[PDB]
């Protein structure tokens, strides 16, 4: 959601087929914490 | 002399029109009727027979030309027959076009959602995921059926409406319209008549100008709603926001009236209703219409036909003998007038009786005009006559009179604010609705918004004048607007609005002649002559005057007015403004259901 | 996606009729892709019980 | 098809929704040879 010019948008994610089942955020911060070095190299930023 | 050639042309061309009408109409009515296969086709027939005619008479009229006619009511009815219409596309692109709109309705009154759970068991829409959206309280599913109609069916309904909106500006474009926007805008428009003039660009102003008298109110009926739902829903809503799309009663969110049974002020006391005293006396069928006809009658409005009790379908058949009964009137030209109705003995139905016989008494009335000045005097007078007379048949002060209501009961200050909210609910919940969902259409149709920013706007104007947020953010691939029925059909939407207007003015009007003194919404207009005489004399005008001219027969003014509809909800509008006093009126168009849980990207 | 076929009648006359590769192809694999995903985790809990 | 302990798979692409149209191979050949530096950081290989 809310995409624009500095590239800043929001994302969340859901189940797989619920619609109405939101991952809390405290679990997306986790999983990110633990592939953001290889989610980096996939578009090669660097972390900053 | 181009006069006299086509005063000549009309007359002679009158009959033919009249005797095809009569032969056409007969055949759909004996269908309805009598649903056989075998008049079914029939009534195609003679339907391709008439709108053969319809394109011949075009064609051969466009000869006249219209800037020497002096005559306005030939000049008006010459005007309905120069139209070129679709004809004037291509031929490939005409049938593409049709091909379109073929196409998007079957989408609509087929496409089918089915479970995530259990994918065999799929949902129409008019079974079934109406009356899910209708009548659950569970938030969850609310919110599959919602996103899930707007997923598999409008995501089908886009690339169909990129084509459609580009063909049909062409089709205006061709007819010296600036687009289609300005092309349905046609019918509020006059021309020449000194002081009566109304051009196809005013009606953006004084429909933008109206409803900024309307906002006051409906900011508070909406913040009142708001505190009503944060108890059926808790640590869904907060109270400073909008309201989830889903959670409006219905599947857009046009009417809010299935959220009565959650919002009834005082819920104790029960509404007025008199289903019960009509069974205990035995009323069947007969004794509504004729009650209805006695109504009419009491105003001085006159007396049915004899055609019209022997040739209608007052009853349900019952048996295999197969019928529809969408109630309806019908009109057949010639002199004969019929109703259709599957009547029940209830109270709902013996208010449709009095609405139905409106419209009937309204054709009754201009049956003397040249077949082509046989109309509303617009698009939205003729429903807005049926309800100001379905208006005043529902009143207390009128049941308790024509017999049921016994005659030792007075209502109290709480049962009229029940009622008052549960109208309101109706008629100030659907004005913002509209006007927005207009808006964004004239604005479409005129390139003010670029094919990929349809659904931003859409979501962006929504917040900001309805107040109404969205529970899942919607990309570019979605059309949400095309998933309802008067947008994936091509019908006007802007008469929904105007007819609310009109609705109230002429009722404001008519009770200042039967010398009301309370509230205007405990006015009955029963038993008082004088009240129909100025009704009349707007009836009895077709289509021959501009609507202004008409207007001004009956409430005084040229142009559509909103005070009277906020004199009619006066008591609600008080008794708001001091149940408000500790919430916050308004909303903040920045919170969103899923704005706690999403994580923010910034990238460089 | 509104003309949903089931195997009874439609399907079988299909396979049983069509000459044409892509027709054949389009409904041997869709039979197997659409209801064969379902019978997995049934048929793996049958077996042991 | 044929996955193995090598990892030496096979593949094919075929058209959104058509299982019958599969995109010739002098295609896939072409898009890869585009995109190959990019698919490669993905998984920190190294084209050899
Ligand atoms: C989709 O996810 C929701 C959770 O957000 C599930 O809703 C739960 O349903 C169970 C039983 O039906 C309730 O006991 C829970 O209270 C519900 N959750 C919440 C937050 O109220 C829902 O069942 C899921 N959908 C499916 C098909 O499993
Ligand atoms: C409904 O339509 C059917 C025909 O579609 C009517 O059947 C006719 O009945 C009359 C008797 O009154 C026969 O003389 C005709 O030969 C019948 N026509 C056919 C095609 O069979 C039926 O009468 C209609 N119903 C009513 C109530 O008029
Ligand atoms: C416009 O033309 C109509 C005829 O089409 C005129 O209506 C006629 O009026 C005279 C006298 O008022 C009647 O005797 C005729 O019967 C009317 N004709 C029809 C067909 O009913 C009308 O008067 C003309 N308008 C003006 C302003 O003169
Ligand atoms: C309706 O369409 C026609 C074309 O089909 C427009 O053009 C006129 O067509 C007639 C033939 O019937 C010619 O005699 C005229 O010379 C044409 N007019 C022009 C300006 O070329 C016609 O103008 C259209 N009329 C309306 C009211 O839209
Ligand atoms: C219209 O006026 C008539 C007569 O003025 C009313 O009919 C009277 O109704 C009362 C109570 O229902 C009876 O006691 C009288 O006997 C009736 N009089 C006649 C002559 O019938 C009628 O009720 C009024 N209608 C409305 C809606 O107020
Ligand atoms: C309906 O009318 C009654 C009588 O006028 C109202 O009751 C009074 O309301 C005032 C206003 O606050 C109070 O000061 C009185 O104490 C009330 N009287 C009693 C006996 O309680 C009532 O408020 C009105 N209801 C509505 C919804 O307007
Ligand atoms: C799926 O792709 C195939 C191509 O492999 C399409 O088949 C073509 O269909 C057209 C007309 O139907 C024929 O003229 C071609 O000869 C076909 N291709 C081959 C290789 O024979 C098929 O139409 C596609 N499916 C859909 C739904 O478009
Ligand atoms: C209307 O018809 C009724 C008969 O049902 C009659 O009594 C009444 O007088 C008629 N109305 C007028 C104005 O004549
Ligand atoms: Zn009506």
């Amino acid at each position: 959601a809310n995409l624009k010019p500095r590239i800043s948008f929001n994302f969340f994610v859901t189940a797989p087929k619920n619609v109405s089942d939101i991952i809390p955020r405290t679990e997306v911060e986790k999983a990110i914490r633990m592939s953001r070095s290889r989610i980096n190299d996939a578009f090669r930023l660097n972390d900053n | 002399t181009i006069e006299e050639q086509a005063k000549t042309f009309l007359d002679k061309f009158n009959h033919e029109a009249e005797d095809l009408f009569y032969q056409s109409s007969l055949a759909s009515w004996n269908y309805n009727t009598n649903i056989t296969e075998e008049n079914v086709q029939n009534m195609n027939n003679a339907g391709d027979k008439w709108s053969a005619f319809l394109k011949e008479q075009s064609t051969l009229a466009q000869m006249y030309p219209l800037q020497e006619i002096q005559n306005l009511t030939v000049k008006l009815q010459l005007q309905a027959l120069q139209q070129n219409g679709s004809s004037v596309l291509s031929e490939d692109k005409s049938k593409r076009l049709n091909t379109i709109l073929n196409t998007m309705s079957t989408i609509y009154s087929t496409g089918k959602v089915c479970n995530p759970d259990n994918p065999q068991e799929c949902l129409l829409l008019e079974p079934g995921l109406n009356e899910i959206m209708a009548n659950s309280l569970d938030y969850n599913e609310r919110l599959w059926a919602w996103e899930s109609w707007r997923s598999e069916v409008g995501k089908q309904l886009r690339p169909l409406y990129e084509e459609y909106v580009v063909l049909k500006n062409e089709m205006a474009r061709a007819n010296h319209y600036e687009d289609y926007g300005d092309y349905w805008r046609g019918d509020y428009e006059v021309n020449g008549v000194d002081g009566y003039d109304y051009s196809r660009g005013q009606l953006i102003e004084d429909v933008e100008h109206t409803f900024e008298e309307i906002k006051p109110l409906y900011e508070h009926l909406h913040a009142y709603v708001r505190a009503k739902l944060m108890n059926a829903y808790p640590s869904y809503i907060s109270p400073i926001g909008c309201l989830p799309a889903h959670l409006l009663g219905d599947m857009w969110g046009r009417f809010w009236t299935n959220l009565y049974s959650l919002t009834v002020p005082f819920g104790q006391k029960p509404n007025i209703d008199v289903t019960d005293a009509m069974v205990d006396q035995a009323w069947d069928a007969q004794r509504i219409f004729k009650e209805a006809e006695k109504f009419f009658v009491s105003v001085g409005l006159p007396n049915m036909t004899q055609g019209f009790w022997e040739n209608s379908m007052l009853t349900d058949p019952g048996n295999v003998q197969k019928a529809v009964c969408h109630p309806t009137a019908w009109d057949l030209g010639k002199g004969d007038f019929r109703i259709l109705m599957c009547t029940k003995v209830t109270m709902d139905d013996f208010l449709t009786a009095h609405h139905e016989m409106g419209h009937i008494q309204y054709d009754m009335a201009y049956a003397a005009q040249p077949f082509l000045l046989r109309n509303g005097a617009n698009e939205g007078f003729h429903e807005a006559v049926g309800e100001i007379m379905s208006l005043s048949a529902a009143t207390p002060k009128h049941l308790k009179s024509i017999g049921l209501l016994s005659p030792d009961f007075q209502e109290d200050n709480e049962t009229e604010i029940n009622f008052l909210l549960k109208q309101a609910l109706t008629i100030v919940g659907t004005l913002p609705f509209t006007y927005m969902l207009e808006k964004w259409r004239w604005m479409v149709f005129k390139g003010e918004i670029p094919k990929d920013q349809w659904m931003k706007k859409w979501w962006e104007m929504k917040r900001e004048i309805v107040g109404v947020v969205e529970p899942v953010p919607h990309d570019e691939t979605y059309c949400d607007p095309a998933s309802l029925f008067h947008v994936s059909n091509d019908y006007s939407f802007i008469r929904y609005y105007t007819r609310t207007l009109y609705q109230f003015q002429f009722q404001e009007a008519l009770c200042q002649a039967a010398k009301h003194e309370g509230p205007l919404h405990k006015c009955d207009i029963s038993n008082s002559t004088e009240a129909g005489q100025k009704l009349f004399n707007m009836l009895r005008l077709g289509k021959s005057e501009p609507w202004t001219l008409a207007l001004e027969n009956v409430v005084g003014a040229k142009n559509m007015n909103v005070r009277p509809l906020l004199n009619y909800f006066e008591p609600l509008f008080t008794w708001l403004k001091d149940q408000n006093k500790n919430s916050f009126v308004g909303w903040s168009t920045d919170w969103s259901p899923y704005a706690d849980q999403s994580i923010k990207v910034r990238i460089s």
